[PDB]
RNA sequence: AACAGUGGUAGGAGAGCGUUCUAAGGGCUGUGAAGCCAGACCGGAAGGACUGGUGGAGCGCUUAGAAGUGAGAAUGCCGGU
RNA sequence: UAUCCUUGGGAGUCAGACUGCGAGUGAUAAGAUCCGUAGUCGAAAGGGAAACAGCCCAGACCGCCAGCUAAGGUCCCAAAG
RNA sequence: GACCGAUAGUGAACCAGUACCGUGAGGGAAAGGUGAAAAGCACCCCGGAAGGGGAGUGAAAGAGAUCCUGAAACCGUGUGCCUACAAGUAGUCAGAGCCCGUUAACGGGUGAUGGCGUGCCUUUUGUAGAAUGAACCGGCGAGUUACGAUCCCGUGCAAGGUU
């Protein structure tokens, strides 16, 4: 029995999100949130959130333990991107892409 | 006891049961074919054709006419505009063989 | 009346990335790369489908040698002894022989044998 | 179709003794390398290493013909700008002679990953003892 | 085509020296919004057979009619008022079931007006027949009246 | 300087093998449970060697 | 005859040719005009005679 | 049936596959159309089916007709990455 | 032995390369240059010459885990003394 | 209407001669689709919110506002086979082992190892070429039409044929 969470477009580039998520990917939730509160990056309290979202989940429409649930899923997919567009010299512009991230995390019991 | 007998343009290794798939012959299925070229029996007793083995024949059963796996011949040469694409089927004859009279 | 470009395109290149399965990299996704390999497979099985007939030539001939060099005999006697004696195995089955019968091998081989001292 | 292909299942290995003791170089290593390789076996099978272990004893009491223990110069080079160095078959068969019969012999192997397998069944020594008892390997005289 | 398109004068950047490929306009027909190259254009398809061949097609497919035994000759065909009900009642007395083209002498305004209405069934004066009528409707009903016209003009 | 060729897909991510982050040096604190980093003071009950 | 049983008496009729399809047609690329030269340009060639 | 032949650039000739539209016949489709996604099927090639998933309303087949009818390359154009 | 000629429709080609032989130019040099003559390449895959359009052998409709040969080879790489 | 169907058709299906660019004349886009009906998600839970998970509406929410369908490039997650002594135009032919079970076929996936093998196109006497073109994917993108001439073929009539 699976309870899902998911952030949609959050502004923090797929690579730079998927290294926090590589830490967590298959902990036990109670460990994960402590190594989220410990890892200094951008992602680390937007990808708490979402876990703590899906332990809730768990917790509340299914009637599951929270302390028994292991992180079972847990990626980062690519949303849509925020196009901008630097001005550099010589009247040459550079493109800036603003990158979005889709943030899922799946918890269940062990 | 095995034969080597001639069908097809080749030789085939054959004991009785076996099954085996040759060059098409003019045979329905269920019909019963005789190989008269056997060049070599083996097993116990021993006979060596010269070229063949003089009165052995092995007789067998038409299973299946059928065309074997379809393969798809491509040839081009590089930067003349030639390509070339043909499919090919090969026919056969699947065959038990029933009794090798040697 | 226009002629939308339509399906047509992309069922004819799909078909041909099927044929790239199991390619490369890019050589498997890419249509033209992918076009490419599977036009250049096409030259390299025809090749082989006739080099594949030299290949077990080569195979069987090594083997008999083998064999026959156990019965005191090179290859090239050998033969030729089967020649003068009128047999007319042909090397996928001596080479069988050899392997799996080694005893009717022997056979054939002082057949032969017999022929080169007369 | 029907033709056997020997595999690891299949392989059996005998181990064999050459003793080099007045042998020609080339002529005892060309015939090392068929042994290597399994050429002498009718279940040979050109992708699987269907040969033999080869032992040769007395490697320092190889021959060569003609002025070759001379003339015939080893070259080797280190990959640095006037990194070749050399050495005489004099000095390697005194000094070397494992190496001299090892350079002979993987030359006449197959080059890639199974010819540089089948040359580990090789091992050469100097003198007429070697320590592989164990193995019960057989005298192999060469065939000319 | 190129000419017609809105816009497209200026050439789009100068021809040696940016790095790109050497246009001459935005319009151009390998340019997304540009012009096509060929293409439809305005034309009639009509074109004339010689005057026999005219005659010689509809002789022959009134002819294919009478060996399929679909022509339905009728002494005269007379509605009494214009009543699609009538019409239907009378083709299917005469056993028609599919198209039919019906062919009176002249102009029949009762006859027209009650046939108009019913799917697959044409209503045509003796000079209106014409090939493609003909062999489009399975059955031709056509008044004795209108036979003689037609034999008047193709005999 | 400029790639001479793409950087294949299996090129980029042989590269990206040794991009990645540790996990931190956690200790729970003995005070209140919860974990620090190790040799920190404690964020969240203020606790260091047994002191607040 | 049958509007979808019509048939054109035969040879009165033959498919136009599509220059510029394809190799396996036989006027892929160049369209049967050979390589370069004057022949060989749009709206190329000397005036009659 | 016999015999013979069957490499190919420029180029000539022939026979075809497929796409859009029209006509005429005959069909399919809310018990699921087109499209899309798989598959180990079929044809000498271009190609064509069958089954399942997605999709949620249109579409084949036969003969003929008409073409904006087939793309991998143009430092091609546009979009996306 | 099966071409050849006439008429008509449609072309492409006018940069050729090397090899052998007979000559010129050159220095009896040039993978040079220009002709004659034959071949191969161009437009010809296969085998040999380590690799190697033009040299040697020989012309690929397609399948076969059959056989005989050509040039070239047969101690090992690598088929065969 | 044997015209187009959102890169098409007007530049403009949409608040387009607009946005934007130019001192100015002037140049000049991109951008359509919930559902039959808003019945447009009451209420609960995590969150500051965004965004989610339930529950409801609906035939369908994997129809929830850039809301029919949703291809490829490209980015990920899981893992059946293989991979750290190996020299690779990446395939092809041979081939164990392991893992599967199909449009049922002398099956499918992977591939230790062996043999062979220097992309495609254009242009050239000759290109793997260190000559040219292409980052990749998708769409669009080039012998057509009118009127004349001539030849072949088909048809009608024929010393006549045709308007
Ligand atoms: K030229
Ligand atoms: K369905
Ligand atoms: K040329
Ligand atoms: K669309
Ligand atoms: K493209
Ligand atoms: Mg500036
Ligand atoms: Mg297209
Ligand atoms: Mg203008
Ligand atoms: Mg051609
Ligand atoms: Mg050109
Ligand atoms: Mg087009
Ligand atoms: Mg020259
Ligand atoms: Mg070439
Ligand atoms: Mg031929
Ligand atoms: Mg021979
Ligand atoms: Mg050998
Ligand atoms: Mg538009
Ligand atoms: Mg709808
Ligand atoms: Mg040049
Ligand atoms: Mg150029
Ligand atoms: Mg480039
Ligand atoms: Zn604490």
């Amino acid at each position: 029995m699976q309870a899902k969470a998911v952030a949609r477009t959050v502004r923090i580039a797929p690579r730079k999100a998927r290294l926090v998520m590589d830490l967590i990917r298959g902990k036990q939730v109670g460990e994960a949130v402590s190594i989220l509160n410990l890892t200094p990056r951008a992602a680390s309290p937007i990808i708490e959130k979402v876990l703590k979202s899906a332990i809730a989940n768990a917790e509340h429409n299914y009637e599951m333990d929270a302390n028994n649930l292991v992180i079972s899923q847990a990626f980062v997919d690519e949303g849509p991107t925020l196009k901008r567009f630097r001005p550099r010299a010589m009247g040459r512009a550079s493109q800036i892409n603003k990158r979005t991230s889709h943030i899922t995390i799946v918890v269940s019991e062990k | 006891m095995y034969a080597i007998i001639k069908t097809g343009g080749k030789q085939i290794k054959v004991e009785e049961g076996q099954t085996v798939y040759i060059e098409k012959l003019a045979a329905e299925a269920g019909e019963t074919v005789t190989f008269e070229d056997v060049l070599f029996v083996g097993g116990d007793n021993v006979k060596v054709g010269n070229p063949t083995v003089e009165g052995a024949t092995v007789t067998a059963k038409v299973e299946k006419q059928g065309r074997a796996k379809k393969i798809t011949v491509f040839r081009y040469k590089p930067k003349k505009n030639v390509h070339k694409k043909q499919g090919h089927r090969q026919p056969y004859t699947k065959v038990t063989i029933e009794k090798i009279n040697a | 009346p226009r002629v939308k470009g339509g399906t047509v395109t992309r069922k004819r290149r799909k078909k041909v990335l099927k044929l790239a399965k199991g390619y490369f990299g890019s050589k498997h996704t890419l249509y033209k790369v992918a076009n490419q390999q599977v036009m250049k497979s096409g030259n390299y099985a025809f090749r082989d489908r006739r080099q594949k007939k030299r290949d077990f030539r080569k195979l069987w001939i090594t083997r008999i040698n083998a064999a026959a060099r156990m019965n005191g005999l090179s290859y090239s006697r050998l033969m030729h002894g089967l020649k003068l004696s009128g047999i007319e195995v042909n090397r996928k089955m001596l080479a069988d022989l050899a392997v799996n019968d080694l005893t009717a091998f022997n056979q054939l081989a002082d057949a032969a044998k017999a022929q080169l001292n007369k | 179709r029907t033709t056997p292909m020997a595999n690891a299942s299949t392989i059996e290995r005998k181990w064999l003794v050459v003793d080099a003791a007045g042998k020609t170089l080339g002529r005892l290593s060309s015939e090392v390398a068929a042994i290597l390789r399994g050429k002498h076996k009718p279940t040979y099978t050109p992708h699987v290493d269907t040969g033999d272990h080869v032992i040769i004893i007395n490697a320092e009491k190889i021959e060569l013909t003609g002025k070759k223990l001379t003339d015939k110069i080893y070259y080797r080079h280190t990959q640095h700008p006037g990194g070749l160095k050399s050495r005489t078959a004099l000095e390697m068969r005194t000094n070397y002679p494992e190496k001299m019969l090892e350079l002979a012999i993987k030359g006449m192997l197959p080059k890639g990953s199974l010819g540089r397998q089948m040359f580990k069944k090789l091992n050469v020594y100097r003198g007429s003892e070697h320590p592989h008892e164990a193995q019960k390997p057989e005298v192999y005289e060469l065939r000319g | 085509n190129r000419s017609e398109v809105r816009g497209g004068g200026r050439k789009p950047w100068r021809q040696k020296g940016t790095g790109r490929a050497r246009q001459g306009s935005i319009r151009s027909p390998q340019w997304r919004g540009g012009g096509v190259v060929f293409g439809p254009t305005p034309r009639s398809y009509s074109y004339k057979l010689p005057k026999k061949v005219r005659r010689l097609a509809i002789k022959s497919v009134l002819s294919s009619k009478v060996i399929d035994n679909n022509i339905i000759v009728l002494e005269d065909l007379t509605l009494d008022t214009a009543k699609t009900k009538e019409m239907a009642a009378i083709l299917k007395g005469l056993s028609v079931e599919k198209k039919a083209l019906i062919v009176t002498a002249d102009a029949n305004e009762a006859v027209a007006l009650s046939a108009r209405n019913i799917p697959g069934v044409t209503v045509v004066e003796a000079n209106g027949i014409n090939v493609l009528d003909v062999v489009n409707h399975e059955k031709l009903l056509i008044t004795k009246a209108a036979v003689e016209k037609v034999e008047e003009v193709l005999a | 300087a400029v790639p001479f060729r793409r950087t294949s897909k299996m090129k980029k991510r042989l590269r990206r093998t040794h991009f990645k982050l540790n996990v931190p040096g956690m200790t729970e604190c003995p005070s209140c449970g919860e974990m620090k980093l190790s040799h920190r003071v404690c964020k969240a009950c203020g606790s260091y060697n047994g002191k607040d | 005859m049958k509007l979808h049983e019509l048939k054109p008496s035969e040879g009165s009729r033959k498919t136009r040719n599509r220059v510029g399809r394809g190799i396996g047609s036989g006027n892929g690329k160049t369209a049967g005009k050979g390589h370069k030269g004057q022949n060989a340009r749009s709206g190329g060639g000397v005036r009659p005679g």
